[PDB]
């Protein structure tokens, strides 16, 4: 009975720790997946805008080199 | 064998336990501060069974007060007789047990139990010849139920040869704190079957009905139920607290009442039921104590058979008439007492009546009809357990479903065992 009494409290601690653990890890997982996603969205937006600057360079070099 | 050590656990344990010390302190002429202002020498002759003598001829209850929260135990110290208890024996936690057996037995209570056992050992050591322990508790909450049964298990380990008594308050929907009571009770019954020699089954169902039907209390409080409990506790301890031929002790009671070791659940009864002016004749006491209406456990004794009986008459009365009347109910209802324990009814008389009444009778019965109580709790248990309802409260403190299954099985076995002797 005493050894069983220690197994039960050890289990209660184990599972409480497990919840705290997997919540901690699940959270860090999401925050890191999110930051990579948000940054990937903004990186693509800026890379489409920098692709316009580089098309404006072609149109400004078609007036200067067609005269 | 004289000294008993009393422990009261949880709300109920300490509420009824306070009333017990109020009732018997008046009977032994002890006042709210601890001094003896009596009149009869018979009051002090075995005061040693429940009280220690102190510096200045104060008498101090050999009582340990246990709870996981300080609510109830601050009330006990506030209340009428609180200042009599030894202040070191107040052992309490802070967070309580949330009507959860598991918290009492396995987590919260485990933290506190070793301190209670240090006070138990303190009281146990300064005892000439300890006979045993009595615990007051309910089976329905978490502290008195789970922690209480944890204590019992520990006390048995350290003192395996001493007697263990419980006054165990069984729960009812009619007086109900929470839906998990049947769970808590079934987990505690499993403990009591293994680790006690005697248990007085005080059913709250039966106390509610006595209060409602027979005493005309429309809206009964816990005070009204505990009035009935402390008069029963007074009665079933009379033979230990007074003289004088019956060398009655807890072991003798255990030997004569309990033919099979698991079948030690006693149905108590009291007459007359109160909250009078006309004293009762011995025939009336004898009719009343044996009446179903006067039982402290909600079981019809006609549905079962009496294995053993112990009856205790209080007041000045003819012992000739007491034998005649006690022999009359046996001879006139002989089918209801088992033929295979000859002379299973034993009767005693004590000259001191209780406060209020000129004469009274207390009944102690090991009837097989007690099964009805365990059947009632087994049914409420299954209603919920078949859908595993409310279990998360228990599994969150590390308990497993297998432990509930085990416990359900032990109780149903108990019921089978009582049913075995009803038909023999
Ligand atoms: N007869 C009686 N029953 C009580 C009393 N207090 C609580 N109960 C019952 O005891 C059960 C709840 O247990 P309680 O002692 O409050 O829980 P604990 O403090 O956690 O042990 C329920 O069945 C209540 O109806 C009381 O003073 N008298
Ligand atoms: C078959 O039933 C019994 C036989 C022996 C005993 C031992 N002592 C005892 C008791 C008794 C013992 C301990 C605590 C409270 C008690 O009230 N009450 C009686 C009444 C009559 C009598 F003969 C003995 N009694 C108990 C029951
Ligand atoms: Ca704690
Ligand atoms: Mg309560």
């Amino acid at each position: 009975k005493r050894e069983h009494e220690r197994e039960v409290i050890q289990k209660a601690i184990e599972e409480n720790n497990n919840f705290i653990k997997m919540a901690k890890e699940k959270l860090a997982q999401k925050m890191e997946s999110n930051k990579e996603n948000r940054e990937a969205h903004l990186a693509a937006m800026l890379e489409r805008l920098q692709e316009k600057d580089k098309h404006a360079e072609e149109v400004r070099k078609n007036k200067e080199l067609k005269e | 064998m004289r000294e008993i050590v009393h422990i009261q656990a949880g709300q109920c344990g300490n509420q009824i336990g306070a009333k017990f010390w109020e009732v018997i302190s008046d009977e032994h002429g002890i006042d709210p501060t601890g001094s003896y202002h009596g009149d009869s020498d018979l009051q002090l002759e075995r005061i040693n069974v429940y009280y220690n003598e102190a510096t200045g001829n104060k008498y101090v209850p050999r009582a340990i007060l246990v709870d996981l929260e300080p609510g109830t135990m601050d009330s006990v110290r506030s209340g009428p007789f609180g200042q009599i208890f030894r202040p070191d024996n107040f052992v309490f936690g802070q967070s309580g047990a949330g009507n959860n057996w598991a918290k009492g037995h396995y987590t919260e209570g485990a933290e506190l139990v070793d301190s209670v056992l240090d006070v138990v050992r303190k009281e146990s050591e300064s005892c000439d010849c300890l006979q045993g322990f009595q615990l007051t508790h309910s089976l329905g909450g978490g502290t008195g139920s789970g922690m209480g049964t944890l204590l019992i298990s520990k006390i048995r380990e350290e003192y395996p040869d001493r007697i263990m008594n419980t006054f165990s308050v069984v729960p009812s929907p009619k007086v109900s704190d929470t839906v998990v009571e049947p769970y808590n009770a079934t987990l505690s019954v499993h403990q009591l079957v293994e680790n006690t020699d005697e248990t007085y089954c005080i059913d709250n169902e039966a106390l509610y009905d006595i209060c409602f039907r027979t005493l005309k209390l429309t809206t009964p409080t816990y005070g009204d139920l505990n009035h009935l409990v402390s008069a029963t506790m007074s009665g079933v301890t009379t033979c230990l607290r007074f003289p004088g031929q019956l060398n009655a002790d807890l072991r003798k009671l255990a030997v004569n009442m309990v033919p099979f070791p698991r079948l030690h659940f006693f149905m108590p009864g009291f007459a007359p039921l109160t909250s009078q002016y006309r004293a009762l004749t011995v025939p009336e006491l004898t009719q009343q104590m044996f009446d179903s209406k006067n039982m402290m456990a909600a079981c019809d004794p006609r549905h079962g058979r009496y294995l053993t009986v112990a009856a205790v008459f209080r007041g000045r009365m003819s012992m000739k008439e007491v034998d005649e009347q006690m022999l009359n109910v046996q001879n006139k209802n002989s089918s209801y007492f088992v033929e295979w324990i000859p002379n299973n009814v034993k009767t005693a008389v004590c000259d001191i009546p209780p406060r209020g009444l000129k004469m009274s009778a207390t009944f102690i019965g090991n009837s097989t009809a007690i099964q009805e109580l365990f059947k009632r709790i087994s049914e409420q248990f299954t209603a919920m357990f078949r859908r595993k309802a409310f279990l998360h409260w228990y599994t969150g403190e590390g308990m497993d479903e297998m432990e509930f299954t085990e416990a359900e099985s032990n109780m149903n076995d108990l019921v089978s065992e009582y049913q075995q002797y009803q038909d023999a």
